[PDB]
């Protein structure tokens, strides 16, 4: 059902043309359905929403003090970006050096939900593993969710291999997002500590 | 097995461009990357850029975007293209394989090619002016001044190869956009001038081949 | 660009010797360092990668080590075919940068240069050209300096110097120096001296000729 624990969840949305405008709406929906099943609060589950192409568009920050309802709305209002490339390396790097530059909330697990539907050019993957290892060194769990037949499988397998908690969810389409939404929310919640 | 062979222009006029094809063998270009490294004369090695298995590339920012690396997977060939070549772009260019495996962060330049020399200058095929150098002990040292030629290289032998153990051919230096080198040969005094000592200078680039017998001064 | 420094560019050793080449980085490069060998005939091959892994077919006398900013390559027992130039290269951050390189030189007994001075061939003069050539042959160590002198006064313009690499058999070095002048300047003077200054001799090894 619902998650009331200490967690810092970062939604990373593939912003490539690999996802149609309509498909990206399904993705954004799943993200909002998720926020609905999380206890969004600075004392419980904090959320950040970022859409990624060549760069990152941060719509919600973990420190953003806005009513959950407001945050779910902002999420639903995430502009579609049909870029030819959505750099996973760049988002993890951005997640690493920007989002988790400092760990202000050690009492919370950190999960980077990497919703991916594309595959960046190899030259962009050069430091891929190094970024995933850097995240691991801040204890930021990286959960990869493959969507569609273009989601970088190599990188998905590679992320699972970097750390034991990095579990992957490989879906055939944004339509499976809803069917698995609950198992995904459960897993992420179970990687978080309840609070006393 | 794994091989990489360069085919370059040899020469390139300034402002012009360099085009080198790298014919690889013993592996598939979809599985490995290929880098380009050059070595300026009398200098070290320099990494230019590379092309991954998928076609993406990485270039040395220092090349001011003058470099382009493309390839043809089916023809196992990688093409290097450089615009606006300047004199200081003169160097031996090698295409080197590299794993291009971001999965293991493995980018070693594991297998190199013989390389191809590239001279970039506006100079024109000039044949060399060969001058015999006769002395000013039990051993005597003769020489041959090979002046004002271009491009490189020349082939200096003495007595059509008969004389070698006492031969020193020095590296060519640029006298004036034209090369000059010298060759020395030391032989027992009992052999010169009594017997003939001749130096042979070949310059493919000019289809020239000169013979200059060392004669005592007049 | 990460700057890779290889302090000794020349390293004298004796076959059998244990040699160590150092490479240091301008910053921490997390063991992302490779070692390359360029033999005298120009061939380049990878020897060690990722600081200490030997490349296929590479003999075990080669070993690499290091971390942070300091790395090194070691040849347990120097074999003749090991005489070449060694380069370290980082892959911590693009673009890949190499060190200046370290050329191995074979140790041998000091040897004095066999200096020979040559007046311009008449055929050359026949073109208003006058090049005086000076050969400084088979010496050791490689360090040497030459000086030109015309009628006693020294000249350092118009001089071109060429040095040879260590001789494969006899391990010596040879160099050439050429003073190029106009037939006019040349026929304007008489004495032409070439002076070699090397370790083997405390008194200048002089060579000269008068325009007789």
């Amino acid at each position: 059902m619902y998650c009331s624990r200490l967690l810092d969840l970062v939604f990373l949305l593939d912003g490539s043309s690999r996802l149609s405008e309509a498909e990206f709406e399904v993705l954004k929906a799943f993200v909002v359905d998720m926020m609905e099943r999380l206890r969004i609060s600075q004392k419980w589950v904090r959320v950040a929403v970022v859409e990624y192409h060549d760069g990152s568009h941060a719509y919600i920050g973990l420190k953003d003090r806005k009513r959950p309802s407001e945050l779910r709305r902002i999420a639903s209002q995430v502009k579609y970006a049909g870029s030819q490339v959505a750099s996973t390396s760049e988002v993890l790097k951005y997640t690493l050096f920007q989002i988790f530059s400092k760990i202000d909330r050690p009492e919370a697990s950190r999960i980077a939900l990497l919703l991916m539907a594309s595959q960046e050019p190899q030259r962009m993957s050069r430091n891929f593993v190094r970024y995933v290892q850097g995240l691991k060194k801040k204890k930021v769990i990286v959960i990869p969710v493959g969507i569609g037949p273009h989601a970088n499988l190599k990188q998905i397998r590679l992320i699972e291999k970097q750390a034991p908690e990095n579990k992957a969810f490989v879906l055939s389409s944004v339509d499976e997002l809803e069917q698995q939404r609950d198992e995904i929310v459960s897993y992420l919640c179970d990687l978080a500590p309840e609070a006393p | 097995q794994v091989q990489l062979a360069e085919s370059g222009p040899g020469l390139v006029a300034p402002s012009q461009s360099l085009s080198i094809t790298c014919t690889v063998s013993g592996f598939s270009l979809t599985d490995y990357g290929v880098d380009w490294v050059r070595q300026p004369p009398g200098k070290g090695l320099e990494w230019l850029g590379m092309i991954w298995g998928d076609g993406s590339t990485d270039y040395n920012s220092a090349l001011k975007s003058r470099l382009s690396i493309t390839k043809d997977n089916s023809k196992s060939q990688v093409f290097l293209k450089m615009n606006s070549l300047q004199t200081d772009d003169t160097a031996r260019y090698y295409c080197v394989r590299d794993p291009a495996d971001y999965g293991n962060y493995d980018y070693a330049l594991d297998y190199w090619g013989q390389g191809t020399s590239v001279t970039v200058s506006s100079a024109k095929t000039t044949p060399p002016s060969v001058y015999p150098l006769a002395p000013g002990n039990s051993m005597v040292t003769l020489g041959c001044l090979v002046k004002g030629y271009f491009p490189e290289p020349v082939t200096v032998t003495w007595n059509s190869g008969s004389l070698s153990s006492g031969v020193h051919t020095f590296p060519a230096v640029l006298q004036s956009d034209l090369y000059t080198l010298s060759s020395s040969v030391t032989v027992p005094s009992s052999t010169w001038p009594s017997e003939t000592v001749t130096c042979n200078v070949a310059h493919p680039a000019s289809s020239t081949k000169v013979d200059k017998k060392i004669v005592p001064r007049d | 660009d990460i700057q890779m420094t290889q302090s000794p560019s020349s390293l004298s050793a004796s076959l059998g010797d244990r040699v160590t080449i150092s490479c240091s980085a301008s910053q921490d490069i997390n063991k992302y360092l490779n070692w390359y060998q360029q033999k005298p005939d120009g061939a380049v091959k990878l020897l060690i990668f990722y600081t200490s892994s030997l490349h296929s077919g590479v003999p075990s006398r080669f070993s690499g080590s290091g971390s942070g900013t300091d790395y090194s390559l070691t040849i347990s027992n120097l074999e003749p075919e090991d005489i070449a130039t060694y380069y370290c290269q980082q892959y911590e951050k693009l673009p890949w940068t190499f060190g200046g390189g370290t050329k191995l030189e074979v140790k041998r007994a000091d040897a004095a240069p066999t200096v020979s001075i040559f007046p311009p061939s008449s055929e050359q003069l026949t073109s208003g050209g006058a090049s005086v050539v000076c050969f400084l042959n088979n010496f050791y160590p490689k360090d040497i300096n030459v000086k030109w002198k015309i009628d006693g006064s020294e000249r350092q313009n118009g001089v071109l110097n060429s040095w040879t690499d260590q001789d494969s058999k006899d391990s010596t070095y040879s160099m050439s120096s050429t003073l190029t002048l106009t037939k006019d300047e040349y026929e304007r003077h008489n004495s032409y001296t070439c002076e070699a200054t090397h370790k083997t001799s405390t008194s200048p090894i002089v060579k000269s000729f008068n325009r007789n």
